[PDB]
């Protein structure tokens, strides 16, 4: 009996859409939370065995061997790492790459993933990232030249236990051992080296060694543990988690709106049904049991199907995101399933308790009077409680994350503004004459149904925000690269030059038709104290890295100076405006730097607005000329070239020590990374636009009765079947069309604000987006309208 | 035993000036086995009086005794259980379950009473065969004819054989031949069941079919 | 001129033994400008042959010709365009488009005729002015009253200057005062318009006001 009831009732369009909307909600939340938990489990197990221990020491210089011997005699395993940046040979094609020196002890925890597996860095052997092999057209078993040596390719680097999560990486990975590091001879003192020493063993010995070595820590050496290794990687992973949580929150909010409207309409339809039940003697207890059982059954069925499709999406995501994700990941836990089930059940309850009580308390008089409705729980009291519980739930999800609250509020306000702008566009379209009867009738129908149309336009506007932002990032970054030829604007960077090498390369610049651009004498030093207050502890990106310093006789070309005076004198330094604002640094302040040789001092005497977002040489501190002679004066410069690469090859052969950086190569690499994350985000956009499609189906389902009787009126009056079908076609096509124009306007405003305030590039209108996006929206909506018209008009039951 | 007793039932709708006192005192005693038909102009509160008769709502004042209980005193739960126990319904739009087959629609009251499925379905199929719907047992209501749907609703009413049967405009959406068939089949099936029935309709001959006909005139009942 | 011609019109519904002939042979001749009322008991299928004369569907048999076009001899689209070109309609609910205001409600059939927007607006506002509704032209149909809604529907019918008007119990939701005032209003407006009328009404005084009255009995037309 009840089985037949459920099976036949499940075919009802409103209940069916409610089930599928909950299925999509649980699917998206399960997939996103599952990916987040896989990330978190990966990072936790890695922090277990990235470290391969508990206490690690990082430095810009090789620490004394006495400390390592003390660790060894303390019954502790010592792991050696040395990160560096150099060049590799694709035959006669140089290419920048990041090398890492590791001893045979590593990996003493976790597992190393190579192609072939079970490889280690031996003498004469190097392991390389697969992307580099794709770029360097080399294969496993070949011999590649690095620095001043040629070592055989042992195998690929699938994933390393000490290889982090840096999607925006500038160089590939070159696993190789310390002995070969000394053998190459390309390693130079004071270069961009970083020694990372891990210590493993039992907790007490590690703590004792840490306490013993604490007084012997230079400012260039940081001691960290399992969770204390949070520099830029921690910020990147937290931002990724926040982004995925944002996407999940948006799509689940859309699902909440969809289920709200659909199931409210469903209960409105079933008012008469439940009234008939009550009249026939259905007690409150029996009716309560029946309705709660039906709700629980649909909840469970939706949960199961959503879990299945969410597993499918998780597999799709893990197949798609291979370039920016570790190849091997920890298995999913059962916690995301609990996340999904709890979220879906709580949203279902908080959206359905009012319809549940309406149905439970529906007046049986509705059998006799089709208008009498049980007036219980008025909105004036229902809305405050649901609003407060929703905001409390969002806080409990987030806590004190002000940034994501602000971004979510901005997104919602943007959706509302898109809705109101679309309504204004509809009104102005009506106010100009329409020769076509279908168009005028459709726009009148859109305007005189305000709440439905505004909600629908907002939903599609948000989905098309996402899709348009995707097309923006991809195509507009391509065009931005085409737009990446502004005046001056150095292209190729040259870092880590010794003083004696300055003259020949300049002659090289003087000989290969190259204009010598700005020549920055740069020293790498870490800020230790501002106004004698130690900066160790603050989570600023600049503090937790080697700050670059330079001195120029004349004022920088790209960098305007706002406050202070130029040039600063001895012990007087110019300060970047942005960092001074973010680090409460004013004129006359005191800054202390731990250099490679000596700790030096400076007084903040001038403020300059350095556009770090502009592709120009950017430095927070500019010292006076001849101020850091005691330090090893490294060098930096830049130049512009656009014809061939043989000059790069010959310059690299002339100077294997110098560090070269191609803006074009790194730009292309970040471009393909953006393309991969773009495929991920288009999967997300497919999901969210499916949710918006559900909202559309529901919002038209609540209008089935009114719309159907409208078509009846038109048929009686004399409107043709073809006329009505074209009316629906043009209606939905133009709704999608105006949604597309709204999305185009939002995207254009985004580009304008990014290119006027952030990137200061001249703005051009991307006609490609304006001709592709709204047309696609119109085509999809017109396909939907055609199906709907076939279901409504083609049927002869109109009379 | 007076199955239905009415004592000065006053009913008013609205507040202040627009408080439409539709009913200003009703006195009616219905003996068991009686055929009473309520008539009057449409919208004159005949539906309201019908609803208050079966205890669907409460009136401004008065005494209603259905099977000798004080309807003004019990809650909605007691009214519902009493309706299931002794009361059947027949509607102009016949309010059939849109998603259940005819056999299910006619066996539904028994399941609400919790009665065993076996004898309930035996009696249900027996009544449906008595209605000559042998080829429509599993048919959904949508693919049924108006007369067929009325027959299904009537069988649902007579499944439990209630003591009282509240019906309003049973022939509202059917022609004269189908209306006559449903009406005289109703009268037939009733006469061996000893069930008092209350019709709310404007048909003169249908009221004349009942042994007693009462007209509702400005809040009062008048014998005709 | 023979505005309406109907010969041996027959209409049937149902299947098998439950198949029923809604119309059992109807003949009818209606000239230009006549006021003809179709009387019949409730649910006698008046809507059925009203729609069949409208060209909304096809009857079982019978040569039916409207203003000289036998609707049974062309597609539905030609029937729809003939409807838009010549006939006007008045139903009981007035089906006033809630997503359109009164002025545009009157204007839209004139647009469907293919006429200019400006002339349609002029006719609509003029008719509303002579209907006393100039102060509520923008009012959405929800807040219009029953008599006002009737007036809006009548204006929608009469803007296109229809040669014939089919109306069916328009005052079914209205009281006697509104009923007879709108009755005389439409009778006038058509008599100065010179428009033929077909009237479906259970009330007999409307038929008495009409030039001719015809009773529908068992799908058969009888002169009254």
């Amino acid at each position: 009996m009840i089985a037949r009831w459920f099976w036949r009732e499940w075919r009802s369009p409103s209940l069916l859409i409610v089930w599928l909307a909950l299925s999509l909600a649980v699917a998206c939340v399960l997939a996103l939370g599952n990916i987040s938990d896989r990330m978190e489990k990966g990072l936790s197990q890695q922090s277990r065995e990235f470290m391969a221990g508990d206490r690690a020491l990082r430095s810009s210089r090789e620490v004394p061997q006495a400390w390592l011997e003390e660790a060894q005699k303390r019954g502790l395993k010592v792991g050696k790492q040395l990160t560096f940046a150099t060049m590799t040979f694709a035959g006669d094609t140089p290419q920048l790459a990041n090398v890492k020196a590791v001893d045979d002890i590593y990996p003493m925890y976790g597992d190393l993933q190579t192609n072939p597996p079970g490889l280690k860095p031996q003498a004469g052997s190097v392991l390389l990232a697969p992307r580099l092999m794709a770029l360097l057209n080399l294969k496993t078993g070949d011999t590649i030249d690095v620095g001043d040596a040629t070592l055989r390719i042992a195998g690929e680097v699938i994933q390393e236990p000490d290889s982090g999560f840096n999607p925006f990486q500038m160089a590939p990975r070159l696993m190789m051992n310390l002995a070969d590091v000394d053998k190459t001879g390309a390693v130079q003192p004071g270069s961009r080296v970083t020694w990372r020493y891990k210590f493993g063993g039992n907790e007490n010995q590690l703590d004792g060694y840490e306490k013993w070595l604490l007084p012997q820590l230079k400012p260039e050496q940081r001691w960290y543990g399992l969770e204390q290794d949070e520099g830029a990687l921690g910020r990147s992973m937290e931002r990724s988690q926040q982004f995925l949580l944002l996407s999940a929150l948006l799509t689940l909010l859309l699902a909440v709106a969809a289920v709200a409207v659909a199931m409210n309409h469903y209960c409105r339809s079933r008012y008469d049904l439940v009234a008939i039940l009550k009249t026939l003697g259905a007690g409150r207890a029996q009716l309560r049991k029946l309705i709660v059982g039906q709700w629980l059954m649909v909840l469970t069925l939706s949960a199961v199907t959503g879990g299945a499709i969410g597993l499918l999406f998780e597999n799709v995501l893990m197949v798609l995101l291979k370039p920016v994700l570790p190849a091997a990941l920890p298995p999913a836990s059962l916690w995301p399933w609990l996340w999904a089930l709890g979220t879906m059940t709580v949203i279902s309850l908080l959206v359905g308790l009012r319809p549940y009580r309406l149905l439970l308390a529906t007046q049986p008089l509705r059998v006799l009077r089709n208008d009498v409705v049980a007036n219980v729980w008025p909105l004036k009291f229902y809305l405050p409680i649901v609003s407060v519980v929703v905001v409390l739930l969002l806080a409990g999800l987030m806590g004190g994350s002000m940034l994501l609250w602000a971004v979510l509020a901005g997104a919602v306000v943007l959706a509302l503004l898109c809705g109101v702008l679309g309504w204004m566009l509809l009104n102005v379209l009506r106010r100009m004459t329409l020769k076509s009867l279908p168009l005028r009738l459709a726009v009148s129908r859109l305007l005189r149904q305000p709440w439905s149309t505004l909600s629908q336009l907002s939903a599609f506007s948000l989905s098309f925000m996402l899709l348009a932002l995707l097309l923006v990032l991809r195509g507009d970054l391509l065009d931005r690269w085409q737009q990446q030829l502004p005046p001056e604007s150095p292209n190729y960077f040259l870092i880590n030059i010794a003083t004696e090498q300055v003259a020949p390369l300049k002659a090289f610049l003087a000989e290969h038709q190259i204009v010598p651009e700005s020549f920055y004498p740069v020293v790498r030093a870490r800020l230790t104290a501002i106004n004698d207050k130690p900066t160790e502890g603050n989570e600023d990106e600049a503090l937790n890295r080697e700050l670059n310093l330079t001195w120029q006789n004349t004022r920088p070309d790209h960098n305007p100076i706002v406050a202070g005076n130029w040039p600063p004198k001895a012990d007087e330094v110019s300060m970047e405006e942005g960092l001074a604002k973010r680090l409460n640094v004013a004129l006359g302040d005191t800054v202390t730097f731990m250099g490679d040789t000596q700790e030096f001092r400076a007084k903040v005497t001038s403020l300059r607005k350095v556009d770090w977002e502009s592709l120009r040489p950017n430095f927070y501190f500019i010292f006076p000329e001849g101020a850091l002679d005691g330090q090893p004066q490294s060098w930096l410069t830049s130049f512009r070239w656009e014809n061939g690469n043989g000059m790069l090859t010959q310059l690299n052969r002339q100077f294997p020590t110098i560090s070269l950086l191609d803006i074009g190569a790194i730009l292309k690499q970040v471009g393909q990374v953006l393309e991969q994350v773009s495929r991920a985000l288009e999967v997300m956009v497919v999901l969210v636009t499916a949710c918006g499609m559900l909202l559309l189906l529901a919002q038209v389902q609540v209008g089935m009765r009114q719309r159907h009787q409208e078509l009846v009126v038109w048929r009686t009056l004399g409107a043709g079947k073809k006329l009505l079908r074209t009316t629906l076609w043009c209606e939905f096509a133009m709704l999608g069309f105006v949604s597309g124009l709204v999305a185009a306007i939002g995207a254009e405003t985004a580009l304008a604000v990014l290119q006027a305030k952030v990137f200061d590039f001249p703005w051009e209108p991307d006609w490609r987006l304006w001709i592709v996006l709204p047309c696609s929206g119109a085509l999809l909506l017109s396909l939907f309208g055609g199906w709907l018209g076939a279901r409504l008009v083609k049927g002869k039951a109109l009379f | 035993e007076n199955i239905v007793e009415v004592h000065h039932l006053k009913k008013s709708v609205g507040q202040g000036e627009h408080e439409l006192s539709i009913l200003t005192g009703v006195e009616l005693v219905v003996k068991r086995g009686e055929t009473i038909a309520l008539v009057g102009e449409s919208g004159s509160g005949k539906s309201t009086l019908l609803a208050i008769l079966a205890g669907l709502d409460d009136g401004s004042s008065g005494e209603v005794s259905l099977v000798g209980q004080p309807l003004h005193n019990m809650d909605e739960e007691a009214r519902a259980k009493l309706r299931a126990k002794h009361v059947g319904f027949v509607f102009q739009s016949f309010m059939l379950i849109p998603t259940l087959n005819a056999l299910e629609n006619v066996e539904l009251p028994a399941l609400l009473r919790g009665e065993s499925s076996a004898e309930s379905r035996n009696g249900a199929k027996a009544l449906l065969e008595q209605l000559g719907l042998g080829k429509r047992l599993d048919h959904l209501p949508a693919q049924l004819s108006g007369g067929e749907q009325q027959r299904v609703a009537l069988a649902r009413a007579f499944n439990g054989r209630p003591d009282v049967l509240f019906a309003d405009e049973p022939t509202g959406n059917l022609d004269r031949q189908t209306g006559d068939k449903i009406a005289d089949l109703l009268f037939s099936l009733n006469r061996e069941h000893g069930t008092t029935l209350i019709m709310v309709t404007h048909d003169l001959q249908l009221a004349a079919r009942c042994d007693r006909c009462l007209r509702l005139v400005n809040g009062q009942l008048q014998e005709e």
